[PDB]
């Protein structure tokens, strides 16, 4: 046997799936989603960390001259100054009063520690989804992990389940993201080779082990003060610390739909959106013959109490006449109300009780017990507690049944007005026809 | 290494109609944040230094707040209002208006 | 109410009856330690002051 249905993608919301085929007793399936994870495919662009500046000891030449050649090194900056008079604790350094030359140079290299501490830039693509689903029926109660993409298939108790694909393709990450420790940020970053000093991306590297580095930090040297030995230099501070200071608001406290963001690997969990279609193939060993199952005749339904709340704030009583005691499958055939239990026990007494949850003021739904069906309509009152700590356990429906008190009132008003209008039309037609007869 | 940090004091909660009021009594400057689980979230976060009171909206979809270093706490709002939904017509319309104003 | 004025009250200065509401919740001690943890709203008298 083959079957297909759709379930809501809400973690913790029970689903009752009713499967009926002629010649076999109806079956009810309990399906729940315990966790869902959405992970995108990434392509690393670059990483960033703090830097350091290497300034080797300056070169001093007495009664001579020096000239420096360029070198392939990140932001190498060299200069030669004339007319310098170095001093130290022992006294003067050279004979020549004004024939000394000082050669200075400096460059920038990545921090020796920033292997542990770095921030990565990534580009986001289409994301795949995986989930964990709990299935209950008969003596089978098991939790399995599946891929919600329409390809992976699982087997439970000789039954084949196929999940997905998801109805709505929605992702919280934009095209470009930045990852640091355990937070992600949906921000645009400069492309490689075009970093600016003082902002994010002052130094760049293809990967953590790269031997190349692109830096732009405005290394400017200056002439040393007279009678001293030192290499002055002015340079804009590291942009990584600046970005760390005013990064902004992380996605963990801004992501919509109330789903949580985790890293290593980057993923979003419990993203409540859309609905999941499920297809299933069942064997013949999971059903029961009509002869073995009890027979229910003359089924009628009465409601006892109804208060539309988050929990199961509604109780009703079902009366029946049977021939032998046993177990039956109970289901609600409308989305307006949701039942709590799927299997009930029937005895010769002919009375059973059921609990249900609803949201509409005046719900009306068909309840099925084994092979028999009945209709139920109820009058409900709003609750009084304002804030509760558990999630809603009902599908949000508010439109009442046509038999509700308010709809009955509007129907009666419209009916009276329509009858009056029809009377006016008939009177005018009769008058004009009588006038035309002459 | 593994590094030890205290847990903030539990705040005081007072309920209301689609609103909660939190009394916060910090001992150190602490980070307090909150968000809504809807389509467009009204995220907010701030540093608290002295004892203060705050008002947080809780729509029918849900609210989540993070205080100090405790786990985030989630809350939901039921469909509550005043007026009888099975009485005279004016009570009917007033109750439904309590549910949703613009549509009614 | 806890945290505000009048969290503890006494009918007089020498009374023997007292009414207090400060939400004295306990907690499980950390493993391998000897102590008693408790979380309590600060005195509302100081807050009012
Ligand atoms: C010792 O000191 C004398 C300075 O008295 C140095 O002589 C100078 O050499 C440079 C290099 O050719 C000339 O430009 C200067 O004109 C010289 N000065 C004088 C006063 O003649 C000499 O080079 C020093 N020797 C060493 C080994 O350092
Ligand atoms: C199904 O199994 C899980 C795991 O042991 C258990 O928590 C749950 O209560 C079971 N369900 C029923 C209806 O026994």
């Amino acid at each position: 046997y083959e079957h297909s249905t759709v379930m809501p993608n809400v973690v913790g919301f029970p689903y009752k799936a009713h499967i009926e085929r002629p010649g076999y007793s109806p079956l009810t399936l309990q399906m729940q989603v315990v966790e869902t994870s959405l992970e995108p495919t990434l392509n690393l662009e670059y990483i960033t960390c703090e830097y350091k500046t290497v300034v080797p000891s300056p070169y001093v030449k007495c009664c001579g001259a020096s000239e420096c050649s360029t070198k392939e090194k990140p932001d190498y900056q060299c200069k030669v100054y004339t007319g310098v008079y170095p001093f130290m604790w022992g006294g003067a350094y050279c004979f020549c009063d004004s024939e000394n030359t000082q050669l200075s140079e400096a460059y920038v290299d990545r921090s020796d520690v920033c292997r542990h501490d770095h921030a990565s830039a990534y580009k986001a693509h289409t994301a795949s989804l995986k989930a964990k689903v709990r299935v209950m029926y008969g003596n089978v109660n098991q939790t399995v992990d599946v891929y919600v993409n329409g390809d992976h298939a699982v087997t439970i108790g000789g039954t084949q389940f196929i999940f997905g694909p998801l109805s709505s393709a929605w992702t919280p990450f934009d095209n470009k993201i930045v990852v640091y420790k355990d937070e992600v940020f949906n921000q645009d970053f400069p492309p490689y080779g075009s970093g600016q000093p003082g902002r994010f991306g002052d130094i760049q590297s293809r990967t953590v082990e790269s031997n190349d580095l692109y830096a732009n930090t405005a290394l400017k040297l200056a002439r040393p003060s007279p009678g001293m030995v030192h290499v002055p230099y002015t340079q804009t501070p590291s942009g990584f610390k600046y970005w760390l200071k005013e990064k902004g608001t992380a996605l963990n406290t801004k992501a919509p739909f109330g789903c949580q963001i985790k890293t290593n690997p980057v993923r979003a969990m419990n993203c409540a959106v859309g609905n999941i279609p499920v297809s299933m193939n069942l064997p013949d060993s999971a059903f029961t013959r009509i002869v073995e199952a009890p027979t229910i005749i003359d089924l009628t339904c009465t409601v006892a109490t109804c208060t539309h709340s988050s929990d199961f704030g509604g109780v009703l009583t079902l009366t029946y006449k049977t021939d032998k005691n046993g177990d039956c499958s109970v289901h609600s055939h409308s989305n307006v109300a949701t039942l709590q239990e799927a299997t009930a026990k029937v005895k010769t007494a002919g009375k059973v009780t059921l609990h249900f949850s609803t949201a509409s003021a005046s719900p009306s739904f068909v309840v099925s017990l084994c092979s028999a069906r009945a209709t139920c309509s109820a009058s409900c009152e709003p609750p009084k507690d304002h804030i509760v700590p558990y999630a809603a356990s009902h599908s949000n429906v508010v439109f009442p049944d046509m038999s509700g008190t308010a709809l009955s009132w509007v129907q009666k008003i419209s009916g009276g007005l329509g009858a009056f209008a029809i009377g006016a039309i008939l009177v005018l037609v009769v008058v004009t026809c009588i006038g035309l007869r002459r | 290494i593994t590094c030890r940090v205290p847990m903030a004091r539990e705040p005081t909660v007072i309920h209301g109609k689609r609103e909660v009021t939190l009394h916060l009594h910090p001992d150190h400057p602490t980070l307090f944040s909150y968000r809504t689980l809807g389509e467009d979230p009204q995220y907010h976060e701030e540093w608290v230094t002295a004892a203060v009171e705050r008002t947080i909206p809780v729509p029918v979809d849900g609210m989540e707040y993070h205080w100090g270093n405790n786990d985030p706490v989630r809350l939901w709002s039921q469909l509550t209002t005043e007026g009888k939904p099975h009485g005279w017509p004016h009570q009917i319309v007033q109750y439904y208006y309590g549910l949703y104003p613009a549509a009614t």
